[PDB]
């Protein structure tokens, strides 16, 4: 239901 | 085949979301995905 964090977003 | 989320491919990391669900990081085009590379084998 929902998008996983980008891996910019997790760095 | 031999499947068994563990180890990953080159390029392909594993994380955990807040939600508790763990999905797939490729570190080669960016892109996050819910799915299982090795349950489904490119060929």
């Amino acid at each position: 239901t929902a998008p996983p964090p980008a891996y910019a977003t997790l760095g | 085949g031999s499947m068994e989320q563990g180890f990953l491919p080159k390029g392909w990391e594993v994380r955990h979301a807040p939600n508790g669900r763990p999905f797939f990081i490729d570190h080669n085009t960016k892109t996050t995905t819910w799915e299982d590379p090795r349950l489904k084998i490119p060929a």
